[PDB]
């Protein structure tokens, strides 16, 4: 394209790419030179400096810094090339159309369209660094579901991305609300029809985008209470055993491949979706601390061409066999032995999945800093698909929840009782309101400076009809 | 028709072109019509046509900015075409030039551009320059981006993004790529070869479809370093306008293990995916050296990857690969066969005209003084490749600065513009630079050009006739040889006393058939014999083939004809195709010492005796060597020539040099005492008194005996 | 199809897996043909390469080849310019045992190649492909293809005078007037340069007992020496006398010994190999 590709991505990526991240350093005691001029120790530290990370207890290099490293390593300016694109996602599907003279793969294959051996190796750049929950109620209610019922749960989480200063050119995914799809949960697992779930999630995603949110991951609970009198749970997931079994890694890789991250520095324009997966199991103690993970890019491109399946051993993923329409070359997973030497071990039968993960760091915002929460909610109207419990969205619930405040006033109280995710979704499903009426509803509920917008909403006819039907209904 | 003559427009508008009424009628154009104007280097722009009858028929008026953008000067020709499908610019992102915005307060856009485009509908294309005169200032700008691309009309509703950092001016100048043929001179033959081998496959593909052949892909340029191979490749690529994809050797080989191969693969894939393309692999010898060189695995994987990519591009794709190496033998031999770099191009040191052209090209921005005689520098500079000439110019400029340093204060950071005005290079600076320059092309065997005719050689009429009938006829009248089925004679071997001027005969023969002349002296032969040289006989003959019609010259061959080197020479002589116009001329002083194998038929068979010059030849030599020297008026050299019986050319040159030495000594003494602008006869008399013959009578008798033996061997 | 350089271009350790999977696939989908082009790149002479990977690859190839020998209908074909370049261990029983030698073509072969390549060119009616075939001695097929391409290039260069390079397109009539003439082929022959003769090769000869005069007694002696054993080995077997191996011609230079050798080779219809003194 005679230069950088032209394409539009999120604002976070743009602002990150604007910066440089150089970490300044002062005159070391080892320098031998005047004030001006810098030898080798006073030079600015590149943002991708591996020593700085491992010295600061940071395990991966904040993908944007990885992009800076790749751009610096090559692409000399004004000469030397015509901008060979630096990033390219792995692709293991056999080229069905090569034709050096041979026929398609099923009955012929040369040495140019033969997928070469795949060398698994733990990734070094984590696209999304810090997953952050605006309010602990978001996950507290989610766990409360299991508390009441005892069965496991699973839900997508909506939110948006932003900068993260604590890591060089790092990103954080701030989750605002959680949405629960219709699943047939059980004791040891859960089941949910994929087709219906995606059909529902399509319109839920459309509405959320109308609200400004976005789908940025899936969170599920692997919790089993112990026999202790108080609340204690066994820690089945730690260094000794698996972190995420093969099935969860497969599902995470599928989801990541289905939410590509549009970028400007690749041949296809996308790379390594920003889609964090979180799991709740309980730390070594009786707590219910959460975690986070994200499957590496190879596993993302390793499961598009099948080639992986779950295994009875939790921590190992079974490998499939060759057949027409699916060519699976030898897989070598490269570790480092205790003597600091890299060792390649062929793993056709099964290999650990810890080479197909990168870890994140969960957290919560400081409880005495600026609160930019979109929703002051998560304690009120029943959530969507909690039919199994006594929870059930319906007219009488709305009457009991937002009739006394609505009929009198308390615009502060009305606003705080109107900025709830699930309530907004339900009243939207009611269809009692017109398009622009619902637009002003959301702009009043999910925004600051909301006085005139709420006044306009109440002054509208649609809200009057809604409150009238609420009054009519018991 | 549409080749409108260029003229300086009275108006300063950046999107207005004035044309004559007659041309407007001829092309059916009209006032206010937006048309696409193309000039030189494929530069294009969009201009609003305005009728103006003052211009002569077939002439158009454009301003300075448009001419600069089109890279054309006044009096040139521009092709105008309709541009009816130009849409209004949805969004134009433009940034100003830093130097032009220095000292500007307030919003630049509102002050300057806001009135310029509103109610103007000026068509703007990416990469153009437009200048706005606001208040007391004039500011140039750049059309960085236009939506829709690549050009569009800036309407009132068009959104203009002026936000951004200033753009440095130095980028456009100091990065002066897109260099055309006007920056290259003295290599018209090789430039024509590269053009015919690159442009036609790309610019006019339908030719080979009609004929029905697969055009050649690879091209391998080689020659002495600093001869402008990279410049020639860049110029051809820019003129073609193809997707040039320069790849360096050191740049590729400096990557981590397992990355250089990836870079090569990505480069070839990119070139293929955007056909047409011109991949230029500069310094390929660093990527794929000779097998006997580095044997490491990392040095083998890269070569194998390059071979695979070369063998993989043989298809309908219009991709041309151009590689540059210093010598032909430095590249891995696997890369010089069919389907690969099978076409060679040889670059040779330029002649006097080439050096003059290079001097003119480089010395066009210098503040040269009046006393410049560039022809003199071209004559006095021999063997200077282009790089040496550039270094010479830089050194002359530096010497001029040093001379004018007297009126310069290093401590003070400000210099008066008057002092800078007085700066000017002079012939003395150039002569000083020549004194301090260090050419290095001749240190290796290199193809050169000679322009000696049948006038610098005295006498030898029969030998000249023999050489003519041996060399001139085969090259000029091959049809006759085909008619009579007679294979042309490959080479001849000169023998005779040293100093007879055999090199002059070789150069004359080369000049007559317009053949490049390759020289190989004794020291080079011995260095190759000891195996510590950078060139091999195979390399010499490969260069001779690629630069045909060539003339190879072996000097003092007896030193090596006393032999692995002789075996290689015999193998190469047997290898050369008979029809190829390559002639090997050997010279030696002890013919019987030559190996008999060299004298067999199909090799240096013909043997030519070169006798000592005759009295008339002596006079001719004296006159020739004294052409550019001031003689005493009325002086006749007939007596001196008569007194020099039995003296070879070197002896006469020695006599002349001694006479000049005496004259210069007398002149220096006279000036120091304070005249003798020429050389008086007494100086020549003293030089003759100090003369000495270089050949003993016994050696002359031996040569005559050998000649008589040869004649009797063919006498019956 | 397995290329040599392509396999050798892979990272360390990924050049063995390719061979393993290639042979395994060829076995699974039998019958199969495996063509290891430029095998010398993946199995050079033992002393030529000492790198450890160069030995791993060769040993892997040998193991795959030996294990292949079975009822499986898979045939392995390899190519290499130099017969001695290949590792000696690859030329034993159960491995590349049958060997084929390609020799530069003769006059009729050159004519056939010329007709095959020059079947699409808009050749002018005045072409004498027989003359070109006769003139080209020692031209390999690739050299003939290059000759034809260069002749077409010369024709287009000559026609380029009427063509204006400024215009992207050209007048249709000119584009349809292209035609290669005999002089173009002569010029291409002048430019071309074969490379096969630099090394020893196999080429047939067609000299009879008529291009040499006299030497009738020597002709009869050569006949008795060479012709009878080849043409009538049965009588020699009957008498149990093995034929002679070699002969040594000696005499003044230029007497036509090479012609005698070529005539002897032609009489028995045997290929001729030459080794000059410089070789
Ligand atoms: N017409 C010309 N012929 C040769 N050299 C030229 C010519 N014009 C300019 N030069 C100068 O000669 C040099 C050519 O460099 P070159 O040998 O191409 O570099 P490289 O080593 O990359 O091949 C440059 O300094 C260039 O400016
Ligand atoms: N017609 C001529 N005959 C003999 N020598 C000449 C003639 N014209 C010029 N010369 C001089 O003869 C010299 C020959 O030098 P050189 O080539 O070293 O010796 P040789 O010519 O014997 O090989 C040149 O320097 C040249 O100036
Ligand atoms: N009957 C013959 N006797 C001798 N020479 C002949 C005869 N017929 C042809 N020739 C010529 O002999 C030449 C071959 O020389 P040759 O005897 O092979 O050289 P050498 O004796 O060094 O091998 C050819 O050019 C050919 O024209
Ligand atoms: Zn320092
Ligand atoms: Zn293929």
């Amino acid at each position: 394209r005679y230069g950088p590709l032209r394409i539009k991505e999120l604002a976070v990526d743009e602002e990150l790419e604007k910066e440089d991240g150089l970490i300044p350093r002062q005159k070391s005691k080892l320098c031998k030179h005047g004030d001006r001029g810098m030898c080798e120790y006073c030079s600015p530290l590149p943002p991708w400096d591996k020593e700085y990370h491992e010295k600061n207890k940071i395990k991966h290099i904040s993908f944007h810094s990885y992009l800076k490293k790749l751009n610096e390593n090559a692409n000399k300016k004004e000469n030397g090339s015509s901008y060979i694109s630096p990033l390219s996602e792995p692709d293991f599907r056999i080229n069905k159309r090569c034709h050096n003279g041979h026929e398609p793969w099923p009955r012929g294959i040369c040495s140019k369209c033969q997928p070469s051996a795949i060398t698994l190796q733990q990734q070094e750049f984590r696209m999304v660094d810090h997953v952050e929950f605006q309010k602990s109620e978001i996950i507290n209610e989610f766990i409360q579901a299991w508390r009441y019922t005892g069965m496991q749960r699973f839900g997508y989480m909506y939110g948006s991305y932003s900068k993260y200063d604590n890591t060089p050119l790092g990103i954080k995914a701030v989750v605002e609300a959680i949405y629960e799809p219709p699943q047939h949960d059980e004791q040891d697992g859960l089941t949910m029809d994929v087709e219906q779930v995606k059909n529902e999630m399509l319109q839920i995603d459309r509405q959320a985008q109308e609200m400004g949110l976005s789908r940025i991951g899936l969170i599920f609970t692997d919790l089993s209470d112990a026999g202790a009198g108080d609340g204690s749970v066994f820690c089945k997931r730690h260094k000794d055993s698996f972190f995420l079994s093969s099935l969860e890694v497969i599902m995470a890789a599928r989801h990541q491949t289905r939410h590509p991250n549009v970028s400007k520095y690749s041949e296809q324009g996308f790379f390594s979706s920003k889609f964090v997966t979180c799991v709740i199991s309980g730390n070594l103690e009786g707590e219910i601390d959460i975690s986070s993970y994200q499957v590496s890019t190879e596993a993302e491109a390793l499961v598009t061409a099948d080639m992986i399946s779950g295994s009875t051993f939790p921590s190992m993923a079974y490998i499939n066999d060759t057949t027409d329409e699916r060519y699976v070359p030898e897989i070598f997973y490269m570790k480092s032995n205790e003597y600091g030497i890299t060792v390649k071990e062929n793993a056709k039968p099964a290999f650990p999945v810890d080479y197909l993960l990168v870890t994140l760091t969960h957290g919560f915002p400081n409880t005495d800093t600026e609160t930019n929460s979109k929703f002051v909610s998560s304690t009120g109207f029943p959530w969507s698909n909690r039919q199994a419990m006594g929870q059930s969205q319906d007219y009488q619930e709305l009457k009991k929840y937002l009739f006394n405040v609505a009929s009198s006033g308390d615009f502060n109280l009305l606003h705080e009782k109107i900025s709830n995710f699930h309530l907004l979704l339900y009243i939207n499903s009611l269809q009692i309101l017109s398009p622009d009426e619902w637009k002003l509803l959301i702009e009043s509920a999910v925004k600051n400076e909301w006085e005139e917008s709420l006044l306009k909403l109440v002054s509208s006819a649609g809200w009057q009809t809604l409150v009238m039907i609420l009054q009519e209904s018991g | 028709d549409n080749m409108l003559l260029v003229d300086d427009a009275i108006n300063d508008d950046n999107s207005v072109i004035a044309i004559n009424s007659n041309t407007m009628d001829k092309l059916e154009l009209f006032r206010g019509d937006t048309v696409l104007v193309k000039g030189k280097k494929r530069k294009d722009t969009v201009l609003i046509v305005l009728i103006d009858d003052e211009l002569e028929d077939g002439a158009c008026r454009i301003n300075r900015v448009v001419r600069n953008n089109l890279r054309i000067r006044l009096g040139d020709l521009v092709t105008i075409h309709p541009c009816p499908d130009i849409k209004y610019a949805t969004r134009i992102s433009v940034l100003p030039i830093a130097d032009t915005i220095e000292g500007i307060t307030g919003n630049l856009f509102d002050v300057f551009l806001k009135p310029y485009f509103v109610e103007a509908y000026r068509p703007v294309r990416k990469g153009d320059h437009f200048v706005v005169r606001g208040g007391m200032r004039q500011v140039e700008f750049k059309v960085v981006d236009v939506e829709p691309e690549e050009y569009a009309v800036v309407a009132q509703d068009t959104i203009i993004h002026w936000e951004g950092e200033p753009i440095n001016r130095e980028d456009e100048e100091n990065n002066m790529n897109e260099v055309g043929y006007d920056d290259i001179g003295g290599c018209r033959k090789q430039m024509a070869q590269i053009r015919e081998m690159v442009e036609l496959p790309l610019r006019h593909p339908q030719l080979f479809k009609a004929i029905g052949i697969k055009p050649p892909r690879g091209v391998l340029m080689y020659g002495p370093p600093g001869t402008g191979k990279t410049l020639m490749a860049r110029a051809v690529a820019n003129e073609t306008g193809a997707f040039f994809f320069l790849i360096n050797g050191p740049e590729v080989m400096s990557k981590m293990a397992g990355e250089s191969e990836s870079n090569l693969r990505k480069a070839f894939e990119e070139a293929e995916k955007n056909a047409p393309a011109i991949i230029f692999i500069d310094e390929i010898d660093s990527i794929a050296p000779k097998r006997d060189k580095t044997n490491g695995e990392v040095e083998r994987r890269v070569v194998s990857q390059l071979l695979t990519l070369m063998d993989g591009m043989k298809a309908r794709s219009n991709v041309v690969v151009i590689a540059a190496t210093n010598r032909p033998n430095s590249i891995d031999p696997a890369l010089r066969r069919f389907g690969r770099f099978d076409r060679e191009v040889d670059i040779g040191i330029p002649d006097a005209t080439g050096r003059l052209e290079v001097l003119r090209i480089h010395t066009k921005n210098m503040k040269l003084a009046d006393d410049v005689d560039l022809e003199a520098l071209a004559a006095e500079t021999h063997g200077y490749v282009g790089a040496d000439i550039a270094s010479l110019c830089s050194e002359a400029a530096m010497q001029q600065i040093r001379e004018k340093m007297d009126l310069i204060d290093l401590d003070e950071d400000e210099i008066d513009a008057e002092v800078l005005d007085s700066l000017g290079v002079t012939m003395d600076n150039f002569r000083f630079a020549l004194g301090n320059s260090n050419p290095s092309a001749l240190r290796e065997t290199v193809v050169e050009s000679v322009n000696v005719t049948w006038d610098d050689v005295g006498g030898l009429d029969e030998i000249k006739e023999e050489l003519k009938e041996t060399v001139e006829y085969p090259v000029l009248h091959p049809d006759q040889y085909t008619k009579f089925g007679l294979s042309p004679s490959k080479g001849v071997l000169f023998y005779g006393p040293p100093g007879t001027g055999k090199t002059l005969l070789a150069k004359a023969v080369a000049t007559e058939v317009s053949a490049n002349f390759i020289s190989v002296k004794g020291p080079e032969l011995l260095s190759m014999w000891y195996g510590e040289s950078e060139s091999n006989i195979r390399d010499i003959f490969d260069k001779a083939r690629a630069a045909a019609p060539t003339v190879v010259f072996l000097d003092e061959l007896d030193s090596i004809a006393k032999d692995r080197v002789v075996n290689q020479l015999l193998t190469e002589m047997d290898g050369m195709n008979a029809k190829k116009n390559v002639f090997v001329i050997g010279a030696t002083n002890r013919p019987d010492q030559i190996d008999p194998a060299i004298l067999r038929p199909g090799r240096l068979d013909q043997l030519i005796y070169v006798p000592l010059p005759d009295e008339n030849a002596r006079l001719s030599i004296l006159n020739a060597q004294l052409r550019k020297t001031p003689l005493e008026p009325g002086l006749e050299l007939t007596a001196i020539a008569k007194a020099t019986q039995g003296f070879s050319g070197a002896d006469l040159l020695y006599i002349v040099q001694r006479a000049a030495k005496y004259a210069i000594k007398d002149s220096i003494e006279a000036h120091r005492q304070h005249p003798v602008p020429y050389i008086t006869k007494e100086h020549f008399a003293e030089a003759m008194k100090t003369a000495k013959r270089s050949v003993s009578d016994a050696e002359l008798r031996r040569y005559e005996a050998y000649s008589q033996q040869m004649k009797a061997s063919r006498g019956q």
